DNA sequence: ACGTCCGCCCGTTGTTTCTGTTCTT
DNA sequence: AAGAACAGAAACAACGGGCGGAACTATGCCGGACGT
RNA sequence: UUUGGCAUAGUUCC
């Protein structure tokens, strides 16, 4: 084990990867959420281009 | 502790030299509304001053 | 400095503090000489 | 349970150079 | 007819300071290791 | 009935 790696949300590496809108109202997230972002200290992160 | 704070902080770089690294990317999502939020997740940068 | 001068150095350091005494006044006045140490403190953020 | 060491413009000043004067041979 | 030391003025190069006005939100951070 | 600061980002108006 040598550190852990932020991971961006809704990419192949999320727990949320995959799943339909069911699962995803389930899990309290929003369906039309688009994703590509990460989580840092609680807040949302945005990489630019 | 690296990835962590160039992602919380923007300054794309090591902590100790964080004088010549170059701010602005990273920024924290915008949500004020779901444009807001799709035009913020597909943005450029040109670092001209 | 004064502990130096007083129990006998070896020639160099007194010159050496001399100049460190120097420098620190010198960025305690202005901390933007051209071609200087720029002297920190903590977390890499220039004095003022 | 504390305490020690580790990107562009243009006013100044320098450097270097190029001639003029006067004395001597 | 020749030579030297000194001095006044100028061409180019390097250096330094200068660069709008207000106002409103938010977020991260303020030093590190060690054991006698 | 008492007062933290530094930095970065975004926005409003000429």
């Amino acid at each position: 084990f040598i550190g852990k790696i932020p991971i961006m949300l809704r990419s192949t590496y999320c727990l949320l990867n995959g799943l339909t809108d069911r699962d995803l109202c389930e899990l309290n997230e929003c369906p039309l959420d688009p994703g590509g972002y990460f989580i840092i200290n609680g807040s949302e992160k945005v990489l630019i281009a | 502790d690296g990835l962590k704070y160039s992602l919380a902080t923007g300054n794309w770089g090591d902590q100790k030299k964080a004088h010549q690294a170059r701010a602005g990317v990273s920024q924290v999502l915008n949500r004020l509304t779901f444009a807001s939020t799709l035009s913020h997740l597909r943005r450029l940068n040109s670092p001209i001053g | 400095l004064r502990r130096n001068e007083q129990n006998g150095a070896a020639a160099h350091v007194i010159a050496e503090d001399v100049k460190l005494l120097q420098f620190h006044v010198a960025t305690m006045v202005d901390n933007e000489l051209p071609g200087l140490p720029r002297a920190m403190q903590k977390s890499g953020r220039p004095l003022k």
